[PDB]
């Protein structure tokens, strides 16, 4: 019992950006966040670390 | 699902003279 | 935006800005001057 | 260790001075770079540990724990950035700051030479962990969970502080290198019985020991995903790491003081495995699986054999990657259906075929399929426990049977059968989620090629 | 000397290096106070009033230099007092003859 | 207090259990009176009789715990011929907790009282044997 | 120097600035009674500062650039909505009156501060002393609940006690039937919904409680509809008042210093207007509160303290 | 109150404390206490209401009684030593009376009943003086007479203060009464170590004063005196809630914050003296303090309580309070642990 903002809707990241990688709503930032994870996570740490 | 935050019923637990 | 009232800190208080910067400058000079004497007296007392 | 401490501290300015929309990109990219350089700690010698300075040293016990810690930070950032999308910007930067400061305390905890420096950082990890659970948890019960977490830990930690300080008065130093040469035997007496309990009960609560574990399922059900990842992957292993260090100065009293705790562990692992068969909450199930796995680690440390410590080290690393992966998998389901009930969403292999592969791989490691490092650790503990007393093979064997039962039960309940008709918001797995799972499993399986680097100082 | 922050004899000790890591930490505390001062008063935290932020670093460093100087002196005094006492009472601090582990007997506790 | 505690401590354990009960009943009775005095002072009774009635209950209850502990602990020492055993006091401490539960007519309190009083009593015996100091004399 | 104990010590004392013309005047009356016209004309003739009646956006007019802010930053309370549906489920009726009292409380503090610091009198249209007449009118009509009145009286008790009442209480008497007619001539569709019982309750409160109470502590001048029309004849009455009653006779520089300290600190003035009493009509949930507060700091010139926002032209921030 | 009169009285509160701390004569120590009491009563009565009058009366009766036992101890000491020098007393009855006199002045249990009531009944700024500056003079006396203090008496007062301070705070919602029971609990730590290392009594006193001033200054900043009003701070000054959280965690004695330093150093000095049971008991009982500090953090910083509509009017006005030294104090309350060895300056 008070003044409240209702429960917000779930936002499907795919509807606005069908090519979303799930990192960010902005497509350009979403591409960069994918490249750093893959390049540093896989190409550097796992391949050169191994 | 929105994060739960204290409501009036929860907050009134701390409004009394004692706990 | 362009405030309806004059803000209490609308412009710098150049007296405090003068005293603040001067006090920092004074203290730094005093500290290094003190550190010089301390080292020189230390070397003097220790034979260095 | 400055080459790891200083860059970790620099992550804080990087996040705060990063452009508004680059906080997750910048922190993720540079925390991965720090994880890369952490491999330089593998300069380990057969006889002498790697002793950098009066403050920090690194041996083959701390090194794999350090690498697991610095690897976990970028993984935690990826897992958190979706449920924090609507968070206020400055509150985003504070969430990342709590995780960075947790890494800072953890890498210094695992490399402190002296036990009081270890104690202070061992305890400093509470503040960020408590803040993450209570500030960014989701439900009402996150406030109770924070309190049980805080006071279970401190009720054991405070006696440990007294015991450590008393040891320095009598021995003259708490430096771990010094203790190796000045260690004296502990004779029978009630004063020593309570010194033994004071030194060990803080670490027992962290493992956690069966009986003192009821805080852990509370914290896991209430923590945000990143909280659950670090809590399961690394924070549990603070207790094991401390035990492997402090038992050095507790001999031979450990010979008989360990009996009550081995019985709790050996029987406790059977009880907690069986509880997993009847859990309704997917996160609680995975929480109760950690208690079962860490029961093996407690037994291995307490029997003090070269094989048991080698098995103990491998389990802590293997468990860390597996439990963190399981929490991430369950969280990905939660982010869709917004519920932790295991029976709510069924038959997901039909709708998310590649995420069912990750579910399968995580389950296979969890039940210790050979030659995963999950089994190398489990097998070494069973080998040594058999020589401790042959009958233990019965309890050990039963636990493996039950361990497979609930591991595949969870896989069958959530991934197989018929899908739930009315749940119609199961979106295709995001590239972020798929990469998150692979960055768990791929290192875990890669380590089977070179298992020596995770076997510890007694290899 | 009574009610002296730094007695005269402290001058025969080497003064703390201005690059002392503890001093560098004290300067960092001063900087953190300056940022907090901007925050509670809702000013731009990093930029607002650099003249004020500067006096914070200086005052913390200035005060912290002399606290560190007295800290070092008080530990030097402690050691001086302790070593002198050991010299005044040789019979309470005898030099034992150290055996080698080849001679000293220690019980073996098997781990079975 | 020192005198009564000394008498209990300065007689051999497990011998002359009727005396020990005198000492532990006196300690218990005294503690009950101290509680009565503060309770009566800080929580004024409605009448003189209520104030005396409250004092009687607290003093009886505290003294009853004192007698039972000093009796249960000593009888077990002679029975088991283990005079220097903390286990004796654990039984003696628990028996006290049960009485507190009956006088308070609460199994939960009686169950909790046993655990805390039994373990507290067992620790006191260990302290005596090992020389543990509560209020340690300054030494360094 | 900002005002404070040091400035008071050095000579800044209210008795220096004040004179026989340092008076606080309040014009009251029913709706459409001619207050604003009269108050504005009194102020010019006597050379006093005029504060128009404190509306929903009074606070906006004293901070920032002075323009009204979007209504979500005043809680969405609306006068028009009150006339359309005074019995609304959303509690707009009491949220408005609670907001309006706080606005009046802030205007009174500003009015007092102007008088003390410069010595010039002020003219106000209604005040915290007469604001209760709207509360009673709302309650009698069943527009608000008994709990809301209890809350109002709690807030009023711990805030009005700190201040001094007006020297002069000008009141304009216009009976309800004329007030009715004067509303339609205004042509605001929302006001015309006002019932006469509501206007009668307002009149009864003024003549039942306000005027009798203020007579013991202030000078009260009552005027009819036509009497009020000649502002010059109203000023003439003010200029020859005796001023021989009320708490202003007991004020000395020690007391006025303490009073001036309160009114220059607006967060101390408004301290108790937000007491943690959880009425539905004035309670805001965490998510709504947090979301709106984020928007407020995104308004031009609002992120930082005034004088440190360089998105609106502030300079030398690195030396301030 | 006239501003010049307020300054003169405030300087007389300090003058009386200084006299106690520089006096070598018992009579002058007693005079310093009377002067301090005479000047603090008008600061309690400043706002003139029935609660301030009650608090001032209860304070006067307690302080006036304690001063009378102090003078009795001094005269007994003169009888059995023929001198007035401030030092170890020469009569065990004198030591007991002086020790009880100083325990009453400090508000240590079981003489603690006045602290929660007096603190609640006076304004925040007066409570700040009461719980910080007023601890200096009685502690400076204890620092000088500890050789003759009865060990059982002083350690019993320490134990009772920690228990009663810990338990009393659990039931409170008023901030001034939470700070009072926090004060009682912290006094027990200062006196617990006094028989063993007086330097650690000073260390604990200093850090307690810093943290207590930091909390009171932040309560004064938003004019909050209850839990619920304090819970509105997140919707006014979010930064102030983070400072409160950090300071409260420090008062609770959590590493790696400053407030862990006194508990750490006191435990060290007690274990050197083969005192294991007492410091273990003290640390565990201090968990009571951490519990009712943690509740304040939950309702202040780690959750967001319901606000009120009128709160929006406050968004448009800057903080105007002086908040003197708050930036420096909050940093000292939290980030001092790396500089712990600096405690030897107090030696
Ligand atoms: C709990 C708080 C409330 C209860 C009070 C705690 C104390 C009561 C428990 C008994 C503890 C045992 C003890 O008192 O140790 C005394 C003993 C003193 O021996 P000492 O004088 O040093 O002999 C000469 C050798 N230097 O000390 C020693 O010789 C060395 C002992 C090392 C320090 C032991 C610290 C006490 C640990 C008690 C708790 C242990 C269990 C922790 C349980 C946590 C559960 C989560
Ligand atoms: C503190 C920042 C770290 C943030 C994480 C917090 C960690 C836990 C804090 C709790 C208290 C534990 C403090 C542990 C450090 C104190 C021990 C120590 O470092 O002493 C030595 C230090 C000077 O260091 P040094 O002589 O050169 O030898 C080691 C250099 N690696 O002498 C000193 O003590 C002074 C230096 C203090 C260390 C912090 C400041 C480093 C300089 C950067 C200032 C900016
Ligand atoms: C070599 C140094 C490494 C750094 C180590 C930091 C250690 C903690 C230091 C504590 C003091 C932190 C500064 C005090 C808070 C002031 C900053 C703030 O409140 O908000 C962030 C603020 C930006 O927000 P805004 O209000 O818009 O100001 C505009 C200026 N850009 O201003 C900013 O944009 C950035 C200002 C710094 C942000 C501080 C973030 C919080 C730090 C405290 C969390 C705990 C620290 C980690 C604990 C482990 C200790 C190493
Ligand atoms: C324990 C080991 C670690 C070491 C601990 C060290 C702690 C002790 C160190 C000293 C702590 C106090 C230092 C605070 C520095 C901030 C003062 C400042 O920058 O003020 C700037 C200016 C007013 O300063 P201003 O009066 O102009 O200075 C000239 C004096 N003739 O503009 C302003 O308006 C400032 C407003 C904010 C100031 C906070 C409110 C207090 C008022 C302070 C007045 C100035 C104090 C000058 C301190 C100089 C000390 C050398
Ligand atoms: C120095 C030497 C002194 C050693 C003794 C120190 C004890 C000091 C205790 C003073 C504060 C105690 C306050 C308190 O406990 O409350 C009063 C209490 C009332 O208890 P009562 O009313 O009888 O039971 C109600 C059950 N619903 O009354 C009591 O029963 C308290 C008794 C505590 C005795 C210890
Ligand atoms: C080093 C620690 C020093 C800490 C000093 C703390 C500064 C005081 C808090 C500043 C906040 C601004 C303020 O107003 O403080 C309250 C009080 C002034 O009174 P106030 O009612 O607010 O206004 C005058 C109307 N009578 O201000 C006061 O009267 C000051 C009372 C506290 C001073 C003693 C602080 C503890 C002891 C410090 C000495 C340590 C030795
Ligand atoms: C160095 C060796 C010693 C190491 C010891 C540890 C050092 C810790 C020192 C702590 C000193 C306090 C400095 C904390 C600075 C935190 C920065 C901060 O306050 O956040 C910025 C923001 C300020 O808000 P505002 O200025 O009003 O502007 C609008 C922005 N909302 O504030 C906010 O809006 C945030 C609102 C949400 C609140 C979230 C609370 C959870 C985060 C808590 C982090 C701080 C925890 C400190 C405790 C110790 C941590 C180790
Ligand atoms: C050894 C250390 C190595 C560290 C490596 C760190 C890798 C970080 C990769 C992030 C690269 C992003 O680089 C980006 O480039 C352009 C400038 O050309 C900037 O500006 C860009 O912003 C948007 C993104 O919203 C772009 O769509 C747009 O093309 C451009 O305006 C961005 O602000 C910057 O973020
Ligand atoms: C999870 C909780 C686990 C609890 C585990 C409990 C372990 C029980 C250990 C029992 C042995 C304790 O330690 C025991 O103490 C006493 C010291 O007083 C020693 O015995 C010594 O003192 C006792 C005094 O009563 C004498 O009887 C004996 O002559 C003397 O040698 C024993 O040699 C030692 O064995
Ligand atoms: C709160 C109520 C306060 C009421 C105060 C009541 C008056 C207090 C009187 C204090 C003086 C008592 O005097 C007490 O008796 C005799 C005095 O020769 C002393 O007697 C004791 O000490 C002296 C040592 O020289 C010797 O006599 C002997 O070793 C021993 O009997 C005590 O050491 C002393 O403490
Ligand atoms: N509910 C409520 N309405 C108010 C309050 N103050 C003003 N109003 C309304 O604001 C409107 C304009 O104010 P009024 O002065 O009374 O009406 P007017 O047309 O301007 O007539 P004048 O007195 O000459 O200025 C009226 O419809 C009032 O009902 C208040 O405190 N509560
Ligand atoms: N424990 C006591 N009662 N006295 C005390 N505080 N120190 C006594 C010993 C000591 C310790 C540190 C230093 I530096 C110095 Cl010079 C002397
Ligand atoms: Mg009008």
């Amino acid at each position: 019992r008070w003044q409240e903002d209702p429960e917000p809707e779930d936002e499907n990241l795919y509807e606005k950006n069908p090519d979303s990688h799930g990192y960010d709503k902005d497509p350009a930032v979403d591409i960069w966040n994918m490249r750093v994870v893959f390049f540093f996570g896989f190409s550097i740490v796992l391949v050169l670390g191994s | 699902a929105r994060q739960w935050q204290p409501d009036v019923e929860w907050a009134e637990q701390y409004g009394g003279a004692v706990m | 935006k362009f405030y309806i009232q004059e803000p209490p800190h609308g412009s710098p208080n150049w007296l405090k800005v003068g005293l603040t910067l001067g006090t920092s400058v004074f203290l730094w000079i005093y500290l290094i001057k003190q550190h010089n004497e301390d080292v020189l007296e230390y070397k003097r007392r220790n034979g260095l | 260790m400055l080459k790891y401490i200083i860059p970790t501290i620099m992550l804080m300015p990087l996040t705060w001075l990063s452009k508004n929309n680059m906080i997750w990109v910048n922190s993720t990219a540079h925390s991965l770079l720090i994880s890369f350089t952490s491999l330089l700690l593998m300069n380990q010698f057969g006889d002498n540990s790697l002793n950098f300075s009066l403050l920090f040293f690194s041996d083959s016990l701390s090194t794999p724990l350090l690498i697991l810690t610095m690897w976990l930070l970028p993984l935690m950032l990826m897992a958190s950035q979706h449920h924090l999308s609507k968070e206020n910007l400055t509150r985003k930067k504070l969430f990342i700051t709590m995780l960075i400061s947790l890494q800072l305390f953890l890498i210094m905890t695992f490399t402190a030479m002296e036990l009081i420096l270890f104690y202070i950082l061992f305890e400093a990890t509470l503040v960020p962990t408590l803040i993450i659970i209570t500030r960014w948890g989701n439900q009402t019960e996150r406030l109770n969970a924070g309190l049980y977490f805080l006071f279970y830990t401190l009720a054991g930690s405070l006696p440990l502080l007294v015991a450590l300080i008393y040891i320095q008065n009598t021995v003259g130093s708490l430096n771990f290198l010094m203790l190796q040469y000045w260690v004296q035997p502990v004779h029978n007496s009630w004063s020593n019985v309570f010194m033994w309990l004071a030194c060990m009960m803080a670490f027992m609560v962290k493992m956690p020991l069966y009986g003192l574990h009821l805080w852990l399922p509370k914290a896991h059900v209430e923590a945000p995903i990143a909280g659950s990842m670090v809590l399961a992957a690394v924070l549990l292993k603070l207790g094991g790491y401390g035990m492997l260090r402090i038992t050095l100065i507790l001999n031979p009293m450990t010979d008989f003081m360990a009996y009550p705790f081995i019985m709790l562990s050996l029987w406790g692992m059977i009880m907690t495995s069986s509880i997993c068969l009847r859990q309704t909450d997917l996160k609680s199930l995975i929480a109760y699986s950690s208690v079962s796995h860490m029961a093996l680690v407690i037994v291995a440390i307490l029997i003090q054999t070269p094989w048991s410590y080698m098995g103990a080290t491998a389990l802590m690393i293997a468990h860390g990657l597996t439990s963190s992966m399981l929490f991430c998998l369950a969280n990905s389901n939660y982010e869709r259906i917004h519920s932790r009930t295991m029976i709510l969403a069924r038959g997901l292999q039909t709708l998310l075929p590649l995420m069912a592969t990750w579910w399968l791989l995580a389950s296979l490691t969890n039940l210790a399929l050979p030659p995963t490092i999950n089994l190398i650790g489990e097998l070494f503990v069973v080998m040594s426990t058999f020589s401790w007393s042959n009958i233990t093979i019965i309890l050990m064997g039963v636990n493996m049977v039950i361990t497979a039962l609930y591991s595949l039960y969870m896989l069958i309940m959530t991934q197989r059968g018929k899908y739930t008709y009315h749940i119609n918001n199961i979106s295709p797995s995001f590239t972020r989620e798929n990469a998150l799972m692979s960055l768990h499993i791929l290192p875990l399986l890669l380590l089977t090629l070179n298992p020596k680097i995770i076997l510890g100082p007694l290899y | 000397a009574t009610f002296q922050f730094l007695p005269d004899e402290a001058r025969s000790l080497p003064p703390p290096k201005l690059t002392d890591p503890r001093l560098a930490f004290v300067g960092f505390l001063g900087y953190c106070s300056g940022l907090i001062d901007n925050a509670i008063r809702r000013r731009p935290v990093l930029l607002a009033g650099l003249h004020r932020q500067l006096l914070y670093i200086t005052s913390f460093v200035f005060v912290g230099y002399y606290l560190l100087k007295r800290q070092d002196y008080m530990y030097a005094v402690r050691d001086h007092d302790m070593f002198s006492y050991i010299k005044s009472h040789p019979e309470d601090f005898p030099e034992k003859d150290k055996k080698t582990y080849g001679e000293v007997f220690e019980e073996f506790h098997p781990v079975r | 207090a020192k005198t009564v505690l000394r008498q209990y401590w300065d007689i051999p354990e497990g011998t002359e259990c009727h005396r020990k009960t005198y000492a532990t009943t006196s300690i218990g009775g005294a503690a009950g009176l101290v509680v009565s005095a503060y309770s009566v002072a800080l929580k004024t009774p409605t009448s003189f009789l209520e104030g005396v009635a409250r004092t009687g209950r607290y003093t009886f209850t505290a003294a009853a715990i004192g007698a039972i502990f000093g009796l249960t602990s000593c009888i077990s020492a002679q029975v088991r011929e283990k005079p220097d055993d903390p286990l004796n006091y654990l039984i003696g401490g628990c028996a006290g907790g049960l009485i507190l539960g009956a006088r308070t007519r609460s199994y939960g309190i009686g169950a909790a009282a046993c655990a805390y009083m039994g373990l507290t009593a067992a620790l006191v015996k260990m302290g005596q044997l090992e020389g543990w100091q509560v209020f340690a004399e300054p030494k360094v | 120097l900002q005002y404070g104990p040091l400035a008071y010590i050095l000579g800044e004392k209210a008795t220096k600035k004040m004179t026989e013309k340092s008076k606080l005047i309040t014009v009251d009356g029913n709706i459409c009674s001619g207050k604003s016209k009269l108050a504005k004309e009194i102020a010019e003739k006597l050379g006093l500062k005029h504060f128009p009646e404190a509306g929903i956006h009074y606070v906006d007019s004293t901070t920032g650039d002075g323009k009204p802010l979007p209504v979500q930053f005043s809680g969405n309370c609306s006068l028009e909505k009150f006339y359309d549906d005074p019995k609304s489920n959303d509690g707009n009726s009491y949220r408005l009156q609670a907001w309006l009292y706080a606005s009046r409380l802030l205007q009174y503090a500003d009015a007092l501060e102007h008088l003390l610091s410069t010595g010039q009198g002020v003219v106000l249209e209604r005040s915290i002393y007469s604001d209760f007449v709207f509360l009673e009118a709302m309650y009698r009509q069943g527009f608000i609940r008994k709990q809301c009145v209890d809350h109002y009286n709690q807030v009023k008790k711990v805030t009005i006690c700190e201040y001094l009442p007006p020297h002069v209480v000008v009141y304009v008497d216009v009976p309800v039937p004329e007030v009715q007619s004067r509303i339609q001539k205004k042509g605001n569709p929302h006001e015309m919904k006002i019932t006469s019982a509501y206007l009668q309750d307002i009149e009864n409160a003024y003549k039942g409680t306000f005027l009798p109470e203020m007579s013991e502590k202030c000078e009260v001048l009552q005027y009819s509809a036509w009497e009020a029309q000649d502002a010059e004849k109203v000023v003439e009455d003010i200029e020859y008042l005796k001023y021989d009653k009320g708490p202003w006779l007991d004020q000395n520089d020690r007391k006025l210093h303490k009073l001036r300290m309160l009114v220059q600190d607006k967060l101390e003035v408004l301290n108790y207007t937000s007491i943690p009493v959880f009425l539905p009509e004035v309670t805001v949930g965490a998510h709504q509160s947090d979301q709106v507060f984020q928007e407020f700091t995104e308004l031009p010139g609002r992120k930082y303290r005034a004088g440190y926002n360089e998105d609106v032209g502030d300079k030398w921030i690195w030396l301030k | 109150m006239n501003p010049i009169i307020f300054i003169i009285i405030l300087l007389t509160i300090m003058l009386g404390t200084i006299i106690v701390m520089i006096s070598s004569h018992w009579l002058l120590v007693w005079i310093g206490f009377e002067m301090n009491m005479l000047a603090i009563i008008p600061i309690m009565m400043k706002n003139h209401n029935p609660r301030a009058t009650e608090a001032s009366t209860k304070y006067f009766l307690t302080q006036s009684t304690a001063s009378m036992l102090l003078m009795m101890a001094v005269i007994i000491n003169l009888m059995f030593s023929g001198q007035w020098t401030v030092m170890k007393l020469f009569n065990p009855m004198a030591s007991m009376l002086m020790t009880m006199a100083l325990a009453m002045k400090l508000g240590m249990a079981p003489f603690h009943f006045w602290v929660p009531e007096v603190t609640q009944g006076i304004p925040l700024s007066s409570g700040l003086i009461l719980l910080t500056w007023q601890k200096l003079a009685p502690m400076s006396v204890l620092y000088q007479i500890f050789p003759s203090i009865n060990l059982n008496l002083i350690l019993t007062l320490s134990v009772l203060s920690i228990l009663i301070g810990g338990w009393g705070g659990l039931n409170q919602t008023q901030l001034r009464k939470i700070m009072a029971y926090s004060s009682i609990a912290h006094m027990g730590w200062m006196t617990a170590v006094l028989p063993y290392n007086p330097t650690m009594t000073l260390l604990n006193l200093i850090i307690y004063i810093i943290m207590t001033s930091t909390m009171f200054t932040m309560f004064m900043a938003n004019s909050t005196t209850t839990t619920l009003s304090l819970s509105h701070t997140w919707n006014k000054t979010p930064i102030m809630t983070v400072l409160i959280l950090a300071t409260l965690l420090s008062m609770g004695g959590l590493p790696p914050l400053s407030g862990f330093m006194p508990k750490w150093m006191i435990i060290q000095e007690m274990t050197k003296n083969n005192s294991i049971i007492l410091p273990t008991f003290m640390a565990i009982t201090a968990l009571l303090n951490l519990y009712f500090y943690m509740r304040l953090t939950y309702s202040t910083t780690l959750t967001m309580f319901p606000s009120t509509n009128n709160m929006k009017m406050k968004w448009q006005f800057p903080l105007m309070k002086k908040m003197t030294f708050l930036p420096t104090m909050v940093v000292l309350s939290t980030m001092m642990l790396p500089l712990t060895p600096m405690l030897s300056v107090l030696e």
